[PDB]
């Protein structure tokens, strides 16, 4: 499944035992309830531009 | 950098300014508040390695507008498979003594997970290489931090490109191309051990390291960068270690 367009994950894809896909997010975020977003947890997370965030 | 434009100060948060008795030696990329990665080749000709220095936050050379944190480089950490004066495995992992402090202007880029940064981001066409490297071949550098957007080739595509040229050094699965071959855009002098960043859904990982070309924006030829998805584990690693006495440090690889 992560073969195909990151196995629809955001961020990080695991491939498990038969149809079974579980995304995962850098350190600095944690994963959304749809199992593929990825939200910040921290206030400067990686790879994301504060002045072009902030507006 | 040759044909870019200056990065809008804030918008390369990551991006390292390494200096050597105040001088401009190479770039480098944030990766965490306490690591930088950055090209082995730039530490060839170093002798004093106590004056080695990292400036994050930095944007214009001529002033000193309060957002440059300044850190000493407490450790090099190179890969045992490169050879000083030649270009394959062109990668250094450096230690900050003190971490940085992350604000608006200091942010680490996310070193991604191999499998994610080989199936995926390696497909992402466009990415960005910024520093203060020269604007010309043969020309003065950057007294504000420049960024290039440059497109990604497969290597035979690049080899297939480029122009003949002899005792040219061959493009390994340890690089990979980008660029223009029309002499209008690449990265030059300087830029070296900067990030190659790549976007994808929201968010910019670290894909390349500025190490090489023949001479700036050459017409026929494109940038080389070091391939960072080959060095993912071999980093890792190192970050989980405690450090060790001395700043240079030779790590096997693998
Ligand atoms: C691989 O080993 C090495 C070893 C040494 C050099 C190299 C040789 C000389 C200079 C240089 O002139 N440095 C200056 C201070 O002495 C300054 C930083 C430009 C002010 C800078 C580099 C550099 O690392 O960027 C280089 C190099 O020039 N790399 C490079 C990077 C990007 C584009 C190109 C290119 N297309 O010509 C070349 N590569
Ligand atoms: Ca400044």
């Amino acid at each position: 499944i992560c073969v195909n367009e990151n196995g629809g994950c955001e961020q990080y894809c695991s491939d498990h035992t038969g149809t079974k896909r579980s995304c995962r997010c850098h350190e600095g975020y944690s994963l959304l309830a749809d199992g593929v977003s990825c939200t910040p947890t921290v206030e400067y997370p990686c790879g994301k531009i504060p002045i072009l965030e902030k507006r | 950098i040759v044909g870019g434009k200056v990065c809008p100060k804030g918008e390369c948060p990551w991006q390292v300014l390494l200096l050597v008795n105040g001088a401009q030696l190479c770039g480098g990329t944030l990766i965490n508040t306490i690591w930088v990665v950055s090209a082995a080749h730039c530490f060839d000709k170093i002798k004093n390695w106590r004056n080695l220095i990292a400036v994050l936050g930095e944007h214009d050379l001529s002033e000193h507008d309060g957002d440059e944190q300044s850190r000493r480089v407490a450790q090099v950490i190179i890969p045992s498979t490169y050879v000083p004066g030649t270009t394959n495995h062109d990668i250094a992992l450096l230690r900050l003594h003190q971490p940085v402090v992350l604000t608006d202007h200091v942010v680490p880029l996310c070193l991604p997970e191999r499998t994610f940064s080989e199936r995926t981001l390696a497909f992402v066409r466009f990415s960005l290489v910024s520093g203060w490297g020269q604007l010309l071949d043969r020309g003065a550098t950057a007294l504000e931090l420049m960024v290039l957007n440059v497109p990604r080739l497969m290597t035979q595509d690049c080899l297939q490109q480029s122009r003949k040229v002899g005792d040219s050094p061959n493009i390994t699965e340890y690089m990979f191309c980008a660029g223009y071959s029309d002499g209008s855009k690449d990265s030059c002098k300087g830029d070296s051990g900067g990030p190659h960043a790549t976007h994808y859904r929201g968010t910019w990982y670290l894909t390349g390291i500025v190490s090489w070309g023949q001479g700036c924006a050459t017409v026929g030829h494109f940038g080389v960068y070091t391939r960072v998805s080959q060095y993912i584990e071999w980093l890792q690693k190192l970050m989980r270690s405690e450090p060790r006495p001395g700043v240079l440090l030779r790590a096997p690889f693998p």
